[PDB]
C-alpha cells in the first residue's frame, strides 16, 4: 500500500505541474508580449490591444491556480502554507511510522509582481512597470514558477 | 435542608418580582412581531380573568395586552391586565408603566410537570405587590382544579415558580419587548 | 490553443492516476496466481490423505 | 474432524477466484470490497477526465 | 457602579481563572481545594474518584511539557534540507500533526481517567451524600478539564452533554464561561448543519440554544436591560 | 516470491516509456524531472532567440 | 542532494527487521561488544557475529555552498567533496559487500 | 446453518450492490451530461435533449 | 456464477465495435447516439458549407 | 492595515482620520507628479470625506 | 568588532550582489552599522570627532 501511495502521490504532483507548464507557457507568451510594449514607437492604443491579450493571460493564471484540483483537494492556489488547516500533501511512503513527506505550493497572479497596463491613457487605474524591471519581473516570474516545478520535478524522482 | 429550601424560595419570588415590574411596562404597546408570535390588545372581560382583544387594536382605552405564542400548534398565551388608563399623548416613546392587577397564562403545549401534574393555567392576581405572593397565585392542575401556590408543601412550590411561572414571566416579557422594540 | 495545451497535460496525468488507482501489474498477480492455485492443489491432496488416518 | 486443510482449500479457492476478478478487467479494484477508496477517487478522476476532454 | 455590578465584576474574574488553562499554580491551588474537599468528606470512592482525576490531569500536565520538549528538540536541528518555502511548510506540517496527534492520545488517557473518576463517584448511592457541596465540587472540576481537554482539540460536538450536565450542578448555571462555550460549541453545530446541508429542524434546534446562551452569557456578565444585554435582545428577536 | 526479473521487467518497461518521452520531441530534456535546470537554461535561451529575432 | 541525504538518515534509522534496527550506530560495539550473533551449529560455541552501520555521518556530510543559503552549511573544496561521495560509496559499498560475502557464508 | 446464513446473507449484500452499481453508473453518465449541461452556449433547446435522457 | 468477466468481456467487445465505427469514418460522432448535438450541427454546416459554395 | 480597525469609536479618531489623510495624499502626489491624473480622483474624493478635508484649496 | 563588521559588510554585499531578501540585507547591514560604531567607540572614546561621525553616517 505503501508502493500505492508513493504512485498516487506521484500522478497527483503530474497534476500539479502540468498547471504549471500552462502557468509558464503564460509567462513565455507575456514575455514575448513585453517586448514588443517595451517598444517606445509602438503606441499606447496598441499598447492597449496587447493589454487585452496580457490581462486575460494573466486572470487565467489566477484561475488555474483557484481551479487546479486532483480528488477535489486544490494544489496551487494560497491554501499553502495554510487554509482553514494546515493539513495538506502527505503521503506516506514506507509501511511504518516515520516514514512521511509532506508537498506543498502555491501560485497565483500573486506570484511575481503582477503587472498590468502601461503609462498614457487607459480604461484601467494600473500601469506597467520599469520595461527593464518588467523584463527582470517576468524572468522572476518564470524562476518563481519554473522553480516550483523544478520541485515537483525532484519529488516525482523521488518517489 | 429547609434552610435552602427558604433561601430558593426567596431567590424564585424576587426573581419573578422583577419580571412583573418589567411587564408592567408594556403599557407602551397600547399606543404602538416576532417570528409566530401574535400580538392583540384589548381589555380584561368577562369575568375578570381574560382579555378581550379590541376591535379597536390602536384603541386608547386598551387595558389588557394579549399575546399568544404558536410553533411547530398554540403553544403559550399570556394575557397582562394592567391597573390604570393610558396617558392621553398617542407617542409610544413616551408611555409610563402600570402596575399589573392580574397576569393570567396558559400553557398548551410543552407542559410542564409539577409533581407529575400539568398545570396549565396560572392566575396571579398581585404581580406587583410583595414578591412573596405565592397565595395570590392560582394553580389550574390537570392529569384543571384549582390549588394555591402558597398551599404547596416545599421541593414542590420551588419547582412551581423555577420551572413553570419564572419562566412563563420571562418568556412573554421577552416577546413583548421583542415587539415594542420592532415598532419603537 | 494555449488553454488545451495546459488541458491536455492534466489529462494525460488525471488517466495517469486512474491507470495507477485502478490497473494492478499482470506480473505479480499472475505470480500470486500461481502461489494460491498450488495451494489450492496441496490442500485438495491432504483431505484425500487426511480421510485415510 | 476434517482437519484445518478445509479451511486453507476454501480460502485459496477464494483467493484463485479473486485473483481472475482483477485479472481480467486489469485492476487492483473491481468492487468496493477490494478498495472502497481507490474506487471512490478513480470514479472522480473519470469525471474530471472526461468532463477535461 | 451599583453594589451587584461591582461584586460582578469581581465574580467574573474568578469565573476565567476557574476555566483558565491548566499550569502549575493553578494546578496546586487545584489539588488544595479538591483534597480539602476529601479532608470533610472521608469516603474512600470519593478519594479514589479524585486519585483518578488527579491522575488524569497530570496526563494533561505532562503533555504540556512534552509538546515544549518536543517543538525544542525540532528547533535545534540543523534543518539542511530547507532552502525551499514549501520544505519550510512541510517540516512545520509534519511539527503540527505529530503535536495534535500525541495531544489526542492525552486526551483520551486524561479522559480515561476522568470516566473513572466519575464511574467512582457514581459508586456514592446514598442521596444525602450526593448532594454534599464536597461531591459536586470534585464532579464540577471532573467535567470542566474534561470540557477543556476536548475543547482544545475543537471536538466541540463532544462538550454539549457535559456543559449540560455541568450547569445543572451547585449554582455552575450562573457562569459566564459555562455558556460562553455551549454557545460556541452550538454555534460549530449549527455550522455543521449549514455545511453539510442537514435537516431544518437541527439547524433551528442548534441556532436556539446558540442565541439562549449567547443571551445569558451576555445577562450575567454585563446585567439584564444593559446596553450589552438590549443588543442581543434585538438580534435573537 | 517472485524473483529479482519482476524489478528489471517493470523498470524495463520504464526504461522504454523514458526513452520515447525523449525521442519524440527530439530532446535529453523533455521534462524537468529528466534535468530541471538544463530545462530552465533552454527556457531563458528560447527567450533570448524569439527577441532576438 | 540534501532530501536524498535526509532520506539516508532515515534509512538507516527505520530500516527495520522483528522489530529491530539494524543500521543506527549500535556497532561495532555499544556497552558491550555483543552484536548480531547468529547461532549456527546444534551446539554452544558454533556462533557467528555481524556488525554494520550507517546514517548520514557515514561520510563527509557536505551540503550547501558560498552564495545564499537558509542552510547552516557549505560545501568545501569541489575536488575532495567529490573524493568525499567516493568515501561515501566505498564505506557503503563495503558494508554491503560484508552482507552479501555473509549472505554466501549463511 | 450460521455460516450458511451468513453466505445467504452475503447473496442479499451482493444483489443491493449490484444495483446499485448501476445506480453509480447512472449518476456519471448524468454528471457527464450535467457538464455538457452547464455549457452557457450549449443552448436550451439542446439541454433539453439533453434533460431527455 | 460467471465472474464479472463476463460484463467486461462483452462490453470491451463493445467498445472495440464503437472504437471501430468512429475510426472508418474519421469521426467522433457518426451516430446520434454518439452525441446527437454535435450531429445535428454539423448536419447543419453541411447545408451551410454546400449553400455557400 | 486601517480597514482592520472595525470599532467605530476608534475609526472616528482624529489619530485614525489624519493618517488615513496622509495616505490618501502622499497617494495622490505619486500618481499626479506621474501624469497619472484620471486614477487620482476617487483617492481625492475619499481624501475630501474625511475630518474637514474639503475645506482644503489644494484637494 | 572590527573583524564582525567587516564579515557582517561581506555578507551584506553578498545579498547585494546575489539580489537577496530585504530581511537579510537590513539584518547585516545593522549588525555591520552596531560593530562598526562599536569598534570606533573603543579605540577612540565615546564623544570623540571619530565617534560622533560613525554615529551621525549611520543615523
Amino acid at each position: 500500500q505503501a508502493e500505492r501511495n508513493t504512485e498516487d502521490g506521484m500522478s497527483l504532483i503530474q497534476t500539479t505541474e502540468g498547471f504549471l507548464q500552462e502557468s509558464n507557457d503564460i509567462i513565455q507568451r507575456i514575455r514575448t508580449l513585453a517586448i514588443q510594449s517595451s517598444n517606445g514607437i509602438y503606441t499606447e492604443e496598441d499598447r492597449q490591444m496587447i493589454q487585452v491579450e496580457v490581462s486575460q493571460l494573466i486572470d487565467e493564471v489566477d484561475r488555474i491556480a483557484s481551479q487546479a484540483e486532483f480528488n477535489k483537494m486544490n494544489l496551487l492556489q494560497g491554501d499553502f502554507a495554510r487554509g482553514s488547516r494546515a493539513t495538506s500533501m502527505w503521503f506516506h511512503i514506507g509501511p511504518n511510522m516515520h516514514q512521511r513527506e509532506r508537498v506543498f505550493i502555491a501560485t497565483m497572479t500573486a506570484r511575481s509582481l503582477n503587472l498590468k497596463g502601461q503609462s498614457g491613457e487607459l480604461l484601467s487605474l494600473s500601469t506597467a512597470d520599469k520595461s527593464n524591471d518588467a523584463i527582470g519581473t517576468l524572468d522572476a516570474a518564470l524562476t518563481r514558477i519554473s522553480k516550483q516545478r523544478a520541485n515537483l520535478g525532484a519529488y516525482f524522482n523521488r518517489l | 435542608s429547609g434552610k435552602s429550601m427558604a433561601d430558593t424560595e426567596k431567590e424564585l419570588d424576587d426573581n419573578i418580582s422583577e419580571v412583573n415590574k418589567r411587564l408592567r411596562l408594556h403599557t407602551v404597546l397600547f399606543k404602538m412581531l416576532p417570528h409566530k408570535t401574535v400580538l392583540y390588545k384589548g381589555k380584561p372581560s368577562a369575568d375578570g380573568e381574560r382579555c378581550e382583544a379590541a376591535d379597536k387594536q390602536e384603541a386608547q382605552d386598551n387595558t389588557c395586552l394579549h399575546l399568544e405564542v404558536f410553533d411547530f400548534a398554540k403553544f403559550k398565551k399570556m394575557e397582562l391586565f394592567f391597573e390604570g388608563s393610558n396617558n392621553a399623548d398617542p407617542d409610544p416613546r413616551k408611555e409610563q408603566p402600570r402596575n399589573l392587577t392580574k397576569i393570567r397564562t396558559y400553557i398548551y403545549q410543552n407542559n410542564f410537570l409539577l409533581e407529575d401534574k400539568v398545570i396549565s393555567v396560572i392566575a396571579d392576581v398581585a404581580p406587583n405587590g410583595e414578591p412573596a405572593h405565592n397565595d395570590k397565585i392560582e394553580l389550574f392542575y390537570q392529569h384543571v382544579g384549582k390549588y394555591i401556590l402558597s398551599n404547596v408543601e416545599n421541593p414542590i412550590r420551588n419547582n412551581f415558580k423555577k420551572q413553570f411561572y419564572f419562566k412563563n414571566l420571562d418568556y412573554f416579557d421577552k416577546l413583548f419587548t421583542k415587539i415594542f422594540d420592532y415598532n419603537d | 490553443e494555449h488553454a488545451a495545451k495546459g488541458l491536455m497535460n492534466a489529462y494525460e496525468n488525471t488517466q495517469a492516476s486512474e491507470s495507477r488507482i485502478r490497473d494492478a501489474d499482470m506480473a505479480e498477480e499472475t505470480v500470486a496466481f500461481t502461489k494460491n492455485q498450488i495451494l489450492v492443489q496441496s490442500g485438495t491432496a491432504m483431505l484425500a490423505q487426511a480421510n485415510v488416518r | 474432524a476434517a482437519i484445518n486443510s478445509h479451511r486453507v482449500l476454501k480460502f485459496q479457492n477464494e483467493e484463485v477466484s479473486k485473483n481472475m476478478e482483477k485479472l481480467s478487467s486489469g485492476m487492483r479494484i473491481n468492487r468496493a470490497g477490494d478498495d472502497a477508496s481507490g474506487l471512490a477517487v478513480s470514479e472522480k478522476m473519470r469525471t474530471q477526465v472526461n468532463g477535461l476532454r | 457602579l451599583t453594589e451587584d455590578q461591582k461584586k460582578k465584576k469581581k465574580e467574573i474574574m474568578e469565573q476565567e481563572s476557574l476555566w483558565k488553562n491548566p499550569d502549575f499554580k493553578g494546578y496546586n491551588k487545584t489539588f488544595q481545594e479538591l483534597h480539602q474537599l476529601s479532608k470533610t468528606f472521608a469516603n474512600n470512592q470519593f478519594r479514589l474518584a479524585l486519585s483518578n482525576y488527579q491522575s488524569g490531569v497530570n496526563t494533561i500536565m505532562k503533555n504540556r511539557d512534552w509538546v515544549e520538549q518536543y517543538r525544542k528538540e525540532e528547533a535545534e536541528k540543523k534543518r539542511l534540507d530547507e532552502k525551499w518555502y514549501w520544505q519550510k511548510v512541510d517540516r512545520k506540517a509534519r511539527e503540527e500533526r505529530v503535536v495534535y496527534r500525541e495531544k489526542m492520545k492525552a486526551k483520551q488517557d486524561a479522559l480515561n481517567y476522568f470516566s473513572k473518576a466519575i464511574n467512582h463517584l457514581d459508586e456514592i448511592k446514598n442521596p444525602d451524600l450526593r448532594e454534599r457541596p464536597e461531591f459536586k465540587r470534585l464532579l464540577s472540576d471532573v467535567y470542566r478539564s474534561w470540557i477543556m481537554a476536548e475543547y482544545d482539540l475543537q471536538n466541540l460536538p463532544q462538550t454539549i452533554p457535559i456543559l449540560e450536565l455541568y450547569i445543572e450542578i451547585d449554582d455552575n448555571e450562573k457562569e459566564y464561561p459555562a455558556h460562553k462555550y455551549l454557545a460556541s460549541a452550538y454555534s460549530f453545530e449549527e455550522n455543521m448543519i449549514k455545511k453539510t446541508k442537514g435537516p431544518d429542524d437541527m439547524l433551528f434546534k442548534y441556532r436556539y440554544k446558540k442565541n439562549v446562551h449567547l443571551l445569558r452569557a451576555t445577562e450575567l456578565k454585563y446585567g439584564k436591560d444593559s446596553p450589552e444585554y438590549k443588543h442581543i435582545v434585538n438580534v435573537i428577536n
